[PDB]
């Protein structure tokens, strides 16, 4: 069975990328505004069995808000983001964090930094404090390097289970089929060849 | 008087072939690469039916972004802006469930990582036929 | 489909339809449910939708229906509610009060409805804002009234009374207007007297009920402003640190609320408030001891557990320990019956500081730094807690976090690798427990160094080997390096180092040694003190560093280097001088054998190596032995050069293989390293390869031409064109790195600054833009930094060649080229600083282009292009006042003026540029302030359309007034000018200034702000 988690923060912040690395393993580059909000099923395997997440990724910026705290109702489970390279997504986070307890009074949430990949850092690990006193998870994250991009999940999984030793385990990994539409045609190869691999600097 | 005491799929198969590796898959209508995960990928050999697949899953997850026969109608090709890649159609891979085509590129840490994978991956494809 | 209907107001809404759409999108899925939010949006948004709410309320079956319905309100009341007829403004209060007593007075909807009660409860305080107190001067005497004829109504009146101070106190400062704030905390202050006494009374008549809880949570929310005397001359704290401590239900809020008051503003020179002070403390931790845990409960392993809310209570109790103790502590030091209630709250927090989570203990770390710092300069307090910081030592020791230095790690698999990604987090943490530990170890120094040779004792004999103990200690000891004495840290160092030596020598297999080898480099790096007075050991260190440099873990190689080069930027005299009983100096030694000792080294690794041997080479100050030293250390790089440069010049070129590529870049890596080390030292070796460099880079570059022509845009993707542009890259990073180092200008001038010119420009302008190279206006920006005084001619021809290629690459959208937009808008404020005069010589439509470019530039979301732009706008403005009164200044004024003060109020009001606010108000300040203070000596108006002899400050405001208008046509005139004038008047005074902008961002957001809420103090 499945849990209720909003996704709530200022744009920009990652938001949608962070979700969309989990969906499909992708790093997206672009800012396209989300609308409202988008959900999307997430499931992880664990020691407890499977957990699905039905994520609903709200719209950050005030002109795409949509129903706004009406997204909040009946979620079990929040993350609230901000971008450790502006200052103004963090100071707004006791904003978000307002709006969301005054719907959803007891749940547990994981506050995220995102953005930990970039050099020059404008929200210092020490300025970060408004966790403490509202008991609030808080991970340090990056969408793009990955770090930490599973703590929130594995968190709130233990919170939401009620098991402290519960860990993420390797999916059954079924035998795969043989697919010897003879004379396929395939200039879809070329395409893809000629199509340069992104971020080719990167370790890997 | 002896005191009473205190009351994944991949275990039939052989490891023929490990290493790290970043796997994307072609968007054609977008006209780009996107990654479908970053973690080991292994070769790995049924022990009752010889057939090798590729089975790779992401770090910390630990969910498939690939799982397919090693086909031997398969052909490894280059990609134009890498040295340490290698390009393939795939017509059967279950990594998301139901079994589905892609275009797929794995990019290693090195091009000598490249060279050993497509020599590890055409020995399968032979092992296969 | 037929969820649309609801969105056809033709038609009366019918409830059954929307209540289906409603539960489509909150308990549906895949296509439905989306299809139902975007439906749901647009009813939401329909500026009438408002009239519906009633009927929803009255006839919907569905709570999220009547919730969207009270959403729907909360916009209306928050935006609009001015413009509405007074017989609406009064209808809606009525219904939504009759709600509220309506949903209170039925026990079942108030069980099972509070989602619902909590949105009309915050729609009430959203009326309340527009209406309180004066048009509902009654509101707080019927709530107090009222709150007597139900339970369930008195409880509820606690959370309207609560989210009233939330949003009067807490959150008012981004919302309100400073006038409206003021007048909201004035009318709760003045009525806060029975609001307390009603507060009071439920708390004494009651224990743990849901009505307890609800009005201790109002309590937490009054403490963040209610003067103190409510707190201290009343029985409240009796309560509170007694019975409310010892019912779980009210346990969580009441320790909140005590959190809170040991924060009260109160008296100093008081010893009775003292007392009561004293006395909640006191009963608060017999609560705790009596009811919840002893003091020696182990509560690493309860929060560990997890069970109910333990762990919200350890982090809520470290919270309230902290908060009081670090101000507090003091008022039970010297009093001896106190003595043990200040040691057992101190060990309660030994006991939290063992909890396995990082924000905890990091919470309680912060504390330990208060404390400690105080017992290092406070006469006579160390004594007192000496049992408390032996403990807290044992705890810093066990639970290290690892240095940056440390580049080794254990992965999944449990092998020791090469650290992935730096952590910023722990490198923070790291640097905290260090600074902790260091105050620990100087308030005794002897008890430290037995804990930690005892330790080390149990890691030789293996009784307590780990990776985790040793690395935990290892890097503790490396922690306290300068708080012993020299002859202490002597016996220290060299038993610690022995130890890990034949630790490392016996421990078996890769692993292993990669971990104690990590913790020997890290602890020999940290003690340069020791390494200095000691050659013989410093010697055997770096021989030991070097054999580390062939291990085959990349990591311990990795390390090597990097301590290598710690140890080298401490130590380096040691190494130039020729040392007693040596053949010759060490550094001569290194330089002979360095193909030797970095043959296994990576490239990247090996150019460390060289930057160490340039801190070294630096160290000697005569120029004939430090140059001569220079060459012998680039020996290789340049016999390597020299066979390519003949190569490429005998058979240009025809002869770029990948591996010659890699070689060439390879060569210039090796040149930057030492560079980066040397500096100024460093113009005697880029004298050797300079020319050959430069003829290089244009033959790289026609390269890089012709495959881009014979393959297309495509051919900059390749490894090939990318292995080239590292050669440019690399070239134009050696010769910023000389440039910003260099203490001969007169020689950069004269020698170098021609040549690159002549070499870059032309290349960077003439190329497709996907060829051109960023780092050509990084390269010219350290140039004109350095000696762009010295060369105008120079400025100019660097303007013309990069500046509208440039600017015509990055004004299509504000994502393209990344880079060349950041290092553009860099480029353009140095020469704005430096070189003004560059842009004076530009035609006047290129000028215009420069403006464009830097309203372009404040309009980027990205900080680094914004924040230069803002700056460069101020730069100028700036510089074009420094003229005076001539025709260029004048021309600019009555040509850019206007655009400067209507580009930066668009920035400022469209609520897409906050993070800017701050530097727009000051470019907007400096704009107004030049017409206030008469600094423009022309009409900024045309002849035509003001009276001649009109002020440039009746015409500013005519301008702005009309502007405004335009832009925001739901302000009255009377608003417009009330902020005009309060704005004008206070162009001097900055922080006031943005005060009365911040108005205006709230007044536009709504409909019927006062205007003279721009009178404001
Ligand atoms: N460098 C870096 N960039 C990131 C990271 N995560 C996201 N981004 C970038 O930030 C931008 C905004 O991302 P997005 O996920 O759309 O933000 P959002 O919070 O969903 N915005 P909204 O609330 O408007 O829908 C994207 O360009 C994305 O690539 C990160 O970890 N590092
Ligand atoms: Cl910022
Ligand atoms: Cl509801
Ligand atoms: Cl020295
Ligand atoms: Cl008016
Ligand atoms: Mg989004």
């Amino acid at each position: 069975v499945q849990f209720k988690l909003v996704l709530v923060g200022d744009g920009g912040t990652g938001k949608t990328t962070f979700v969309k690395r989990h969906l499909t393993g992708e790093f997206e580059k672009k800012y396209v505004a989300t609308l409202g909000v988008e959900v999307h099923p997430l499931v992880f395997h664990t020691n407890r069995g499977p957990i699905k997440f039905n994520v609903w990724d709200t719209a950050g910026q005030e002109k795409f808000g949509g129903l706004r705290d009406g997204y909040y109702i009946q979620a079990q489970c929040a993350i609230i983001m901000f971008d450790v390279t502006s200052r103004v997504t963090y100071k707004n986070v006791p904003n978000w964090h307002r709006d969301l307890v005054r719907v959803c009074e007891n749940i547990p949430i994981v506050l995220c930094g995102n953005k930990v990949d970039i050099k020059d850092r404008k929200v210092k690990a020490k300025s970060i404090v408004f966790h403490r006193k509202k008991n609030l998870q808080y991970y340090d994250i990056s969408a793009k390097s990955n770090y930490n991009f599973e703590k929130p999940f594995l968190w709130l999984a233990r919170k939401l289970i009620g098991d402290p030793n519960l860990e993420f385990v390797a999916m059954p990994a079924l035998a795969p089929p043989e697919v010897v539409l003879a004379a396929q045609y395939e200039h879809d190869l070329e395409v893809a060849q000629t199509t340069a691999l992104p971020d080719e600097d990167d370790d890997l | 008087i002896h005191f009473e005491p205190v009351v994944t799929m991949e275990e039939d198969e052989e490891v023929l072939y490990k290493v790290r590796a970043k796997l994307f898959r072609f968007d054609k209508d977008a006209k780009e690469w996107k990654e479908r995960g970053t973690g080991d990928c292994k070769f790995l050999k049924n022990k009752k039916t010889n057939k090798v697949r590729i089975l790779m899953r992401r770090d910390k997850t630990l969910k498939i972004c690939a799982n397919h026969i090693i086909a031997p109608e398969y052909t490894l090709k280059p990609n134009v802006g890498s040295d340490r890649s290698w390009v393939y159609a795939c017509t059967a891979d279950i990594a998301e469930g139901e079994a589905e085509a892609f275009t797929f590129a794995i990019r290693f840490g090195s091009k000598e990582n490249a060279d050993k994978f497509k020599e590890e991956f055409e020995k399968a494809q032979e092992i296969n036929k | 489909g037929a969820m649309e209907g609801i969105l056809d107001f033709s038609n009366d809404l019918d409830i059954a339809l929307l209540d289906q759409v409603v539960s489509t999108f909150y308990q549906g899925s895949g296509v439905q449910q989306k299809q139902a939010q975007e439906i749901l949006t647009k009813f939401q948004d329909n500026p009438d939708a408002w009239q519906k709410a009633d009927q929803i309320l009255q006839f919907s079956t569905n709570p999220q229906s009547k919730f969207i319905a009270l959403s729907i309100l909360d916009k209306l009341i928050t935006r609009k509610w001015k413009l509405l007829p007074n017989d609406h403004r009064i209808g809606i209060r009525n219904f939504v009060v009759g709600m509220i007593i309506s949903m209170c007075q039925d026990d079942e909807v108030f069980k099972t409805q509070k989602n619902l009660i909590n949105k009309s409860d915050l729609t009430l305080v959203q009326i309340l804002k527009q209406e309180w107190p004066q048009n509902w001067p009654e509101f707080i005497p019927e709530l107090i009234g009222s709150s007597s004829s139900s339970v369930n109504v008195c409880e509820n009146n606690m959370i309207v009374l609560k989210l009233l101070s939330e949003e009067v106190f807490d959150f008012s400062a981004e919302q309100m207007t400073q006038a409206k704030a003021l007048h909201l905390k004035n009318s709760m202050s003045k009525e806060f007297e029975q609001i307390f006494k009603l507060c009071f009374q439920v708390l004494e008549q009651g224990s743990s009920s849901s009505l307890i809880v609800a009005t201790l949570e109002s309590l937490l929310r009054y403490l963040h402003w209610i003067p103190y005397r409510y707190i201290y001359e009343t029985n409240i704290l009796e309560l509170l640190s007694t019975k409310f401590m010892t019912s779980p239900d009210t346990r969580a809020i009441t320790l909140k609320c005590l959190t809170e008051v040991s924060n009260l503003k109160i008296p100093q020179d008081n010893d009775l408030i003292k007392r009561q002070t004293v006395l909640f403390f006191q009963n608060t931790l017999q609560q705790i001891a009596t009811s919840v845990m002893p003091v020696t409960a182990d509560l690493k392993a309860t929060y560990a557990n997890a069970n109910g809310n333990d762990q919200s209570f350890l982090q809520d109790l470290a919270m309230f320990l902290t908060t009081y103790l670090a101000r507090n502590r003091a008022l039970l030091e010297s009093d001896e019956s106190l003595r043990e209630l200040l040691l057992n709250a101190h060990q309660y927090l030994i006991q939290l500081s063992k909890i396995e989570e990082r924000e905890l203990f990091k919470t309680t770390l912060d504390y330990w730094h208060n404390l400690v710092a105080d017992l290092f300069y406070e006469p006579l307090k160390k004594h007192i807690y000496e049992e408390i910081c032996s403990q807290l030592r044992l705890v810093i020791i066990e639970n290290m976090v690892r240095p940056e230095e440390v580049l080794v790690v254990e992965n999944d698999e449990g092998e020791i690798v090469r650290e992935f990604v730096k952590e910023s987090d722990t490198i923070q943490l790291y640097k905290s427990e260090r600074e902790v530990l260091v105050y620990l170890t100087h308030l005794n120094v002897i008890d430290t160094e037995e804990i930690m040779i005892s330790k080390l004792a149990r890691q030789i004999d293996g009784s307590e080997w780990s990776w985790h103990n040793i690395n935990t200690l290892s890097w503790a000891i490396g922690s306290i390096s300068g708080t012993m004495s020299e002859d202490t840290e002597k016996r220290f160092v060299v038993t610690v180092i022995k130890d890990l030596l034949d630790l490392c020598v016996k421990k078996r297999g890769k692993d292993n040694k990669a971990v104690v080898a990590s913790d020997i480099m890290y602890v020999v790096g940290q003690y340069p003190r020791f390494l200095k007075a000691h050659w013989n050991f410093l010697r055997t260190v770096i021989l030991k560093l070097f054999e580390f440099m062939h291990e085959t873990h990349e990591g311990v190689q990795d390390m090597a280097c990097d301590t290598f080069i710690k140890i080298v930027q401490k130590c380096k005299y040691h190494f130039v001088i020729q040392q007693p009983r040596e053949s010759e100096p060490f550094i001569q030694t290194i330089i002979r054998d360095i193909q030797k000792t970095t043959a296994d080294l990576q490239p990247q690794q090996v150019h460390t190596f060289y930057k160490a041997c340039g801190i070294i080479i630096s160290e000697e100050r005569s120029v004939a032995e430090r140059n001569r030293l220079l060459s012998d250390l680039m020996q290789l790089p340049n016999m390597a050069w020299d066979t390519i440069v003949e190569q490429s010049t005998a058979n240009p070129t025809l002869l770029l293989d990948s591996e010659t590529v890699k070689i060439i870049a390879n060569i210039i890596k090796t040149n930057v390293a030492v560079c980066t080390s040397m500096g100024a030292d460093f113009y005697p070796q880029l004298g050797h390869i300079y020319y050959n460099m430069l003829q290089l880079y244009r033959a790289v570059s026609s390269m890089i031409s012709a495959q881009v022509a014979a393959e297309g845009l495509i051919a900059t993707k390749t490894p090939k064109v990318r292995g080239l542009r590292t050669i440019k890259k690399e070239i134009l990073k050696l010769v910023e790195t000389y440039i910003s180092k260099a203490r001969n200008l007169d020689d950069v001038v004269k020698v170098l600054v021609e040549p690159l010119l002549n070499a870059v420009l032309e290349d960077y302008m003439n190329n497709v833009p996907d060829a051109r190279d960023a780092e050509v206006l990084n390269c010219m920006t350290t140039v004109v930094e350095k000696v762009g005084h010295m060369i105008p001619q120079g400025v100019i021809l660097i303007l013309q060649s990069v500046f509208e290629c440039t600017l015509d690459m990055i004004n299509k959208d504000f994502t393209e080229y990344p880079e060349h937009r950041v290092e553009f808008y860099k480029l353009l404020k140095v020469i704005n600083e430096k070189s003004f005069a560059a842009f004076l010589e530009l035609p006047p439509a290129a000028f215009k282009l420069f403006v464009d470019a830097i309203c372009w530039a404040f309009k980027h979301n990205n900080r680094d292009v914004e924040v230069n732009g803002l700056q460069i706008a101020l730069d100028l403005v700036k510089n074009i006042e420094r003229m005076g009164n001539v025709p260029f200044a004048n021309e600019f004024h009555k040509n850019y003026f206007f655009i400067f003060v209507s580009e930066t109020f668009f920035v400022l009001t469209d609520s897409d540029h906050k993070s800017g606010f701050s530097k727009q108000a000051l470019l907007l300040m400096k704009l107004i302030s030049l017409v206030y203070d008469n600094k423009i000596s022309v009409p900024l108006y045309q002849e035509a359309e003001v009276p001649q002899g009109t002020s440039n400050q009746v015409y500013l405001s005519q301008y702005l007034a009309n502007m405004l208008s335009n832009a925001f046509p739901h302000l009255t005139s009377e608003q417009i000018a009330s902020f005009l004038s309060a704005l004008t008047k206070q162009c001097k005074d900055l922080v006031v200034f943005k005060g009365t902008l911040r108005d205006f961002l709230v007044q536009i957001k709504e409909v019927g702000g006062d205007p003279t809420d721009y009178l404001f103090a």
